[PDB]
């Protein structure tokens, strides 16, 4: 069954900005609905528990700017695995998340800290979000080629050969 | 080495070839005289540019026979090696004393004495080469030389260069 | 010339004709060869002309199929341009042709935008246009002045490249 | 780094013949036949080379991430930036091998070791027949 | 040095093909 | 500009088409 790559996977929501618009503090609300926030990523795991305690170079700049991503830090140091943090932010229209999983190897004779290691690339532009270049490279290569071969076909189709000249046109 | 510069030639024409045709005479014999030679101050004279664009001078009639001597300026490409320079060459021919590499239209000679001891010569061989763990040197065979001096002539210079150092034979 | 020892008459500054300096120019084998094939196919050109005037084929010349048609051409080029009675400039030819690196015009101009990209000394760029080193260190021991001023893996990022670049007879 | 570095030199020479071949082919009269030869067989052996070493390179290539920069604007340069992300390919090339697939259409894998042994027997066979008569 | 640079071929006149989909919510 | 305000635009807006009901005609189309 055919299925779009997830890397040229593009999704709006225009209700949603309409709503409660673009900003740094919902940017990660506005990704939650998305199909490429995974259900399982303990982000979510930490949506529900806030949820049942209620009802009971620019990276450090983003780091020390908002409280909020301090408090993603608090509540996701305590659970490893896949979870989603935000990479860059230039407002009023730019936001880009760093798609990183974390293994807290506590084992001893390791003093480096949790290991992070990426997973994937989201670019938010505008409303619009998009997810390999060497793709890009050898499908650009190989419609040139197929533009190559059909016109070297059709010139070699007007090529017309004597033997008393050689070949001409 | 390959490089461009900048010479002058001083050239007689006989009485005979005085006519309206003397730009022509003087261009003949510029390319039958200068092309191919070899001078000791800029090495072998291999080509010269810009042949439409010939600079020229006025005649000055020789007060003793007649002939009227020109100056005549042009732009060349010469050959000239300096020392301590290192090129690869062709083996020309094979010897007990060494060998000799023919570089560019020179001739570099090496001495046994200047390659390490591991090149050994084989006579058996056909033709007589040199032989090492590694690296074989024969006729036709690239090798890299260092020159060390050049002894220059009227008509040639020839070198003489060592590979004695490392990183040196066939490539 | 290890130890860049280039005299007055081979200085880097040259005074032209027109009493501006210039850079020195020093050009391998296969500029060389090129210039001077170029340089003889002009002045037949003009010879040529000139007969015609008292009074398509030079397409096959410039295009060789083969080493051996190559050399054939140069020597009928060489009858025809030189008379003869230059035998070092034949046996210069000669040996520009057997071991001329690079053939292509399109090349050999790759090839000395990638030595001179980094702003080395004509000399070097030279003798490296001349010679194919597998290794860096080959060529830095092979060429005294290439030492200390050229990074290792620059050098053998150039050295691979243009081992990649010869085209295969 | 390298790998890329060795990926652009290479693929700036090969648009340079393009751009070359490009121009000869713009004018009005037709050069000689054999031009044309030495400048496709030039080009096209060239875009050979261009896939060999993309193939040689794979893993620098992909262990590489790609990320914009802070200083560059992308509030000015949207429409930039997405023209070179996109990457879909050209429609006819994608309903072109529709077509083909369309046309070829445990079972598959005994006809792949049949397809095997085929083309072993044939290299043999071929092998045997240059044997068989001196070409030196 | 170098020869010659290379022409800029850019081509913003390309209408592009990417596919839109997960539009509705 | 960055105030999407509703029913004033210079072009159709998208939102409105997805809003209008000719979505829902054309899902039930089978019911037409």
């Amino acid at each position: 069954m055919n299925v779009t790559p997830l890397d040229e996977l593009q999704w709006k929501s225009p209700e949603w900005i309409q709503v409660f618009g673009l900003r740094t503090e919902n940017v990660l609300d506005y990704f939650a609905e998305s199909p490429f926030f995974d259900k399982t990523s303990n982000n979510q795991v930490i949506k529900m528990q806030r949820q049942f305690s209620q009802l009971n170079p620019a990276r450090r700049q983003i780091l020390f700017k908002y409280p909020m991503y301090m408090q993603l830090e608090e509540e996701l140091m305590k659970l490893d695995g896949t979870e989603y943090v935000l990479s860059s932010v230039r407002e009023p229209d730019f936001w880009v998340i760093r798609k990183q999983r974390r293994t807290n190897n506590s084992g001893v004779g390791s003093a480096k800290g949790p290991e992070i290691i990426p997973l994937q690339d989201y670019y938010i532009i505008g409303a619009n979000i998009y997810q390999t270049i060497f793709k890009i490279v050898q499908s650009r290569l190989m419609s040139t080629s197929y533009h190559l071969n059909s016109t070297l076909e059709s010139l070699y189709d007007l090529i017309e050969f004597q033997p008393s000249q050689g070949v001409h046109y | 080495m390959f490089f461009i510069k900048d010479l002058s030639l001083n050239i007689t024409l006989h009485p005979s070839f005085f006519g309206p045709r003397m730009k022509q005479y003087l261009k003949t014999k510029l390319l039958e005289e200068v092309e191919g030679s070899c001078t000791g101050k800029f090495g072998y004279i291999l080509c010269v540019l810009d042949y439409d664009n010939i600079d020229i001078q006025r005649g000055r009639i020789l007060p003793t026979d007649g002939s009227a001597e020109f100056n005549v300026k042009y732009r060349a490409v010469v050959f000239k090696p300096f020392k301590g320079e290192v090129v690869d060459g062709t083996v020309v021919s094979c010897s007990q004393h060494g060998f000799e590499v023919q570089v560019g239209p020179m001739k570099v000679f090496v001495t046994k004495h200047l390659m390490p001891q591991d090149l050994t010569f084989n006579a058996g061989s056909n033709p007589p080469s040199y032989q090492s763990s590694e690296d074989v040197i024969t006729i036709k065979s690239r090798i890299r030389v260092k020159i060390e001096g050049c002894i220059s002539q009227v008509s040639s210079i020839h070198a003489i260069g060592s590979i004695k150092e490392d990183y040196l034979g066939a490539i | 010339a290890a130890t860049l020892q280039l005299g007055q008459e081979f200085q880097l500054k040259q005074i032209n004709h027109q009493g501006e300096e210039e850079e020195l120019i020093a050009l391998n084998l296969s500029e060389a060869r090129l210039v001077i094939k170029e340089a003889l196919v002009e002045r037949r050109r003009a010879f040529k002309r000139s007969q015609k005037k008292h009074k398509a084929d030079d397409d096959d010349f410039m295009h060789s199929e083969t080493r051996e048609k190559e050399l054939e051409s140069i020597d009928v080029l060489l009858e025809q341009t030189t008379g003869g009675n230059n035998k070092d400039l034949k046996n210069t030819m000669q040996y520009l042709t057997n071991f001329s690196r690079f053939r292509d015009q399109e090349t050999v101009g790759a090839v000395i935008q990638l030595l001179k990209s980094t702003g080395l000394h004509p000399f070097e760029v030279a003798q490296l246009g001349s010679l194919a080193c597998d290794t860096a260190d080959e060529a830095k021991t092979l060429i005294p002045s290439l030492n200390n001023k050229i990074s290792d893996d620059e050098l053998e990022r150039i050295l691979k490249e243009l081992s990649n670049l010869e085209t295969l007879y | 780094g390298q790998a890329l570095d060795a990926v652009r030199m290479r693929l700036a020479q090969l648009t340079h013949s393009l751009r070359r071949i490009r121009d000869e082919m713009s004018k009005a009269e037709l050069p000689q036949w054999y031009t044309l030869q030495s400048q496709l067989n030039v080009t096209l052996s060239q875009l050979v080379s261009v896939t060999s070493t993309l193939q040689h390179f794979q893993e620098t290539l992909d262990s590489t991430v790609v990320y914009p920069l802070p200083k560059f604007p992308t509030t000015s340069h949207e429409s930039l930036v997405t023209t070179l992300l996109r990457k879909k390919n050209i429609p006819e090339v994608d309903e072109w091998m529709k077509y083909v697939r369309e046309t070829s259409g445990e079972e598959i894998e005994k006809l792949l070791q049949q397809d095997r042994e085929i083309t072993n027997w044939a290299r043999t066979t071929f092998r045997n027949e240059y044997g068989k008569h001196d070409f030196k | 040095p170098s020869y010659s640079p290379t022409s800029p071929s850019y081509s913003p006149t390309s209408p592009s093909y990417s596919p839109t989909s997960p539009s509705y919510s | 500009k960055g105030a999407v305000g509703p029913n004033n635009f210079i072009w159709p807006a998208e939102d409105a088409l997805r809003r209008g009901m000719l979505a829902m005609a054309s899902l039930h189309s089978k019911e037409l």
